[PDB]
């Protein structure tokens, strides 16, 4: 509503949220709970725990401070997206040595 | 994973075999990538305690696209060379020879004549070809097709599987638009003083996503992302022209882009 | 925008259109105070109108 | 009744436009225009049946 | 529109069978050629809202605009000097007529369900050419068809009777017509399932006026038009992005256009500078300016050549005397010193060396796609052919169209049957038998030469059956069939 692009699409958030939603039945049903299985929780692998309900990209913070989530819309185009990043210089690596004594 | 692009699942699954069988070669003890053309490798280099792959990922997203931006240059260049007079008839001359296609005539045709199983199997891959041949309408397109490929210098397709019963569902493919795909390859492995190993690559390719209007180019945009998918699900082919190094596949017209202009 | 599928449209090739509606009634005089209406959705009644 | 709206522009305007976006700008607005009155009538019965 | 309701209910039947099969797991929307791209969830169908307003706009004003300006160039060409012959030429080479002879024909010799099926569909292919008026227009269209790529007609219905609904169809305008498709199926992140496209056009009238100065009032129009309504046939040349279907003379606008200014650039100089071009000059300073003017005007209005050649016949205006051998003309010198005078200006030289003009005319031919032979057996004639046989096979559709079209709508085939049966039930078009001749005659020459070689060695060395079959290139059964001929003309 408040963007009229389009409706949230994906989530960051902490440990416990991402917890919750592998271990609940997130579809429609009289209710539900148990092991987590429903995405992957662990960061070790990825920040995609995977796609929540098939409509939000959920993804983890591993550096979350405290404990929270946000929500927010990104459309097809780039942008169209809130916020982006432009590089201009990118992963340009620097090389040489100091002539005093050669080292790199 | 979780496979969310549920698209190619069947897919998938063929590459992970092959992949596996890769996994499975006495190939190493290489130092060499094992390639020639096509697919555009890069080092992304894991499965190892330096995590090197980490500035091979960095590089191709933050130098996002190169590679692409000049296959567009040079297909739009293509194009545009094919539009004046006199390269038009050479293109055409050649498609035409390469497929001649005249009433009651043969068309390619799969010629069985070396041992097999059973002249049964013969049979039924005459017919799966001849259904090759009509899901490509080659009989009215093959021309059109092989322009393309000639000319943008490489043809490819998006073969297309149920995929409830996918050995079984098996449906005609859809001929992709050309600066729509880039085909990679990645290094995962690594060894003393880098990588000597098999090196399966997985050969995989990527679509991006593009929607231009009157635009003749993506003036504004494309279309945001790009979706990786398995190499079994593409068909591709191209002419063996490159650029003095790499990946950088030109097309046949390119030689004659200096005095075209 | 959820244009017409809610709604009538009757559209048509001229201005300023009309539309005619027809009623039953009785009591011997369809143009009256106190007439009333032989059928209605929300009370077709009169039990007692052809009887007692 | 009726409904209707014009465009308020000029060639500096598109000429700028030209250059920056590389709009001609005529459509656009009426484009605009017409988006506009379309969804106002939209509006229009939708509030109709709200008030009623 | 209720008009075409009958069309749409087909439209919709076809697109329901998209959706019935698993058409999914598809990027890159499953499209050739042709309709130009919209994308929307189920709307309302009653008629083109916003979603289609935007969509047609959009295909419209930047779209339907510029198509505009290409077509009426194609027009321009078309219409010009040279290059048009060489489009009659490729016109007529498609399109022939003969004394009692066919016309374009179905041929078929495919299996069919039965020989009656067969001659229903000879009578509704009849009915098709005449509907078209091929045999007075099929010249027309396919000219025009050649020259703009694309050509459309309105497809006709009862429909209350709607077996016997075909009629002769309406051609419809370039310049009026545009394609649209849209997609109406959603997943994430991008829709890639069964995109049925459904591919419709729109049509309409609006602003019809360019090389003839029209008048008209101000009205909304951007008619929709189900893709079962229209037949319709396009070219395979499309531009660098999006579906814009180019002419086929698209090639020949560069060279048409700078041959063109290039010409009139010669004819220019030949002109200007032709006739003979003097100023007359005089020194009025210090004067007042109608004083000044008088030294000018007794010189000015007093030396004027008046004698004038008449372009207009053969002679020269106020021209008595006769002619003077000599042209008498004068300044005075008020002041003490030669300062009046007249000077010449260039004239128009003989400069060419019209060469540019032969190398650019010959480019240009070539651009229009002919042979060189245009001012036996050869590259270019064959490579022509070639080319005229992928027009037709494109413009063919005209005819396969309304075919399979009456033939389903009374009902005398099913779909099923006409997606099994073709597989290329081609209409074969008439062809010049003069030449025709000449090419066999060629073929028959070279035969005999070849046979007549192998001879002295055919009872011992190479047999009769193998000079048959590989230099006459006689099949076994024409063999057979000319020995029992043979056997029978003896005796």
């Amino acid at each position: 509503r408040q963007t009229g692009r389009g409706e949230g699409n994906f989530i960051i958030a902490s440990r416990n949220v991402v917890n919750v939603l592998a271990s609940v039945d997130t579809g429609i049903s009289y209710a539900a709970q148990g092991l987590a299985t429903g995405f992957s929780t662990d960061t070790t692998k990825s920040v995609f725990a995977g796609v929540l309900g098939g409509k939000y990209r959920v993804y983890i913070d591993q550096y979350a401070k405290q404990d929270y989530f946000t929500v927010g819309y990104k459309g097809p185009n780039e942008m169209d997206a809130g916020i982006y990043y432009a590089p201009y210089v990118a992963l340009t690596p620097l090389r040489g040595s100091d002539p005093k004594n050669f080292q790199p | 994973k979780f496979n969310v692009l549920s698209l190619f699942a069947p897919w998938a699954k063929m590459d992970e075999r092959n992949f596996k069988d890769q996994e499975k070669e006495d190939l190493v003890s290489i130092t060499a990538p094992k390639l020639d053309d096509g697919a555009r490798e890069f080092e992304v280099s894991s499965n190892e305690a330096a995590s090197p792959y980490n500035a091979a990922f960095q590089t191709i997203f933050g130098s996002y696209e190169p590679g692409m931006k000049t296959t567009r240059e040079l297909i739009d260049t293509y194009r545009n060379l094919m539009n004046n007079y006199e390269v038009d008839n050479a293109v055409s001359e050649i498609v035409s020879d390469a497929i001649v296609y005249e009433d009651d005539t043969e068309v390619v045709a799969l010629n069985l004549d070396k041992s097999k199983f059973s002249p049964k199997i013969k049979n039924m891959m005459l017919d799966e070809f001849s259904d090759v041949l009509n899901h490509l309408s080659f009989q009215r397109k093959g021309s059109d097709h092989f322009r393309r490929w000639y000319v943008d210098s490489r043809i490819f397709f998006h073969k297309i599987i149920d995929p409830k019963r996918p050995k079984e569902g098996i449906k005609e493919l859809r001929r992709l638009d050309p600066r729509q795909v880039q085909y990679v390859r990645e290094i995962i492995t690594e060894t003393e003083a880098g990588t000597k190993i098999v090196k399966g690559y997985k050969e995989y390719f990527i679509y991006d996503t593009a929607h231009e209007s009157y635009a003749c180019d993506g003036r504004m945009y494309e279309a945001g992302t790009k979706i990786k998918i398995p190499k079994a699900a593409v068909v591709y082919a191209h002419s063996g022209l490159v650029d003095c190094c790499g990946k950088n596949i030109i097309g046949y017209l390119h030689r004659a882009v200096k005095p075209a202009n | 925008l959820i244009a017409f599928d809610i709604c009538g449209v009757q559209p048509m090739n001229s201005p300023t259109g009309q539309v005619f509606a027809l009623r039953a009634v009785y009591g011997k005089d369809p143009v009256a105070a106190g007439a009333k209406e032989a059928f209605h959705p929300m009370y077709g009644p009169d039990a007692m109108f052809s009887g007692q | 009744k009726s409904r209707q709206l014009k465009a308020a522009y000029s060639i500096e305007l598109a000429q700028d436009l030209r250059a920056v976006h590389g709009m001609d700008a005529d459509a656009e607005l009426s484009g605009i225009l017409a988006t506009e009155i379309m969804l106002e009538i939209n509006r229009e019965v939708v509030d109709w049946i709200n008030y009623s | 529109l209720s008009l075409f309701a009958p069309w749409a209910k087909m439209d919709e039947r076809n697109f329901k069978d998209q959706e019935k099969e698993d058409l999914v797991s598809i990027t890159a929307p499953k499209l050739d050629d042709g309709a130009r791209e919209f994308e929307v969830s189920s709307n309302e169908a009653a008629s083109p809202y916003n979603a289609a307003f935007q969509t047609i706009f959009g295909s419209y004003e930047p779209g339907m605009k510029t198509t505009r300006e290409l077509i009426d160039t194609y027009r321009n060409l078309m219409n010009n000097y040279e290059v048009d012959n060489a489009v009659s030429e490729i016109v007529s080479d498609a399109i022939v007529y003969e004394d009692d002879t066919e016309v374009v024909a179905l041929n078929l010799d495919k299996s069919k369900f039965s020989p009656k099926i067969k001659n229903m569909m000879l009578d509704e292919f009849s009915d098709v050419l005449n509907h078209l008026s091929f045999q007075r227009k099929g010249s027309d269209h396919f000219r025009r068809w050649y020259v703009d790529s694309r050509i459309f007609f309105h497809k006709i219905i009862d429909p209350k009777r709607p077996k016997e609904g075909i009629k002769e169809l309406r051609r419809l305008d370039p310049r009026q017509v545009q394609y649209v498709r849209e997609i109406i199926t959603e997943t994430e992140a991008g829709t890639k399932i069964v995109k049925g496209y459904k591919e419709y056009f729109i049509y309409d009238t609006a602003h019809e006026s360019y090389a003839c100065d029209g008048r008209m009032y101000e009205a909304g129009t951007k008619i929709k038009i189900p893709k079962a309504a229209v037949v319709y046939a396009h070219s395979g040349l499309v531009d660098c992005c999006g579906k814009n279907i180019i002419g086929y003379l698209h090639r020949a606008v560069k060279p048409a256009n700078q041959l063109k200014l290039l010409e009139d650039a010669v004819v220019i100089y030949r002109i200007t500078r032709a006739p003979d071009r003097r100023v007359w000059y005089v020194d009025t300073g210090n004067m007042p300016a109608r004083k000044a003017a008088e030294h000018m005007q007794h010189v000015m209005n007093t030396m004027k050549n008046r004698v004038v050649y008449d372009a207009s016949t053969g002679k020269i205006k106020n021209q008595q005397h006769n002619m003077s051998m000599t042209e008498d003309y004068w300044l005075q010198r008020r002041d003490g010193k030669a300062v009046t005078e007249v000077d010449t200006l260039p004239g128009a030289d003989n400069t060419g060396n019209m060469e540019d003009i032969r190398w650019f005319r010959q480019a240009l031919y070539m651009a229009l796609r002919v042979p060189l032979s245009r001012i036996s057996i050869t590259r270019d004639e064959l490579t022509f052919a070639k080319f005229i046989r992928e027009l037709q096979h494109k413009f063919e559709e005209v005819f396969l169209d309304p075919l399979k079209t009456n033939l389903l709508l009374k009902g005398i085939i099913t779909e099923d049957e006409w997606n099994d049966e073709i597989n290329n039930i081609k209409i074969e078009f008439h062809r010049d038998s003069y030449f025709a001749e000449l090419k066999e005659a060629e073929i028959l020459e070279r035969r005999i030469n070849m046979l007549t070689m192998a001879e002295p060695f055919i009872g011992k060395y190479i047999s009769h059956r193998t000079a048959m079959k590989d230099i006459l290139q006689m099949t076994d059964e024409e063999i057979e069939q000319e020995a029992k001929q043979i056997e029978e003309e003896s005796k």
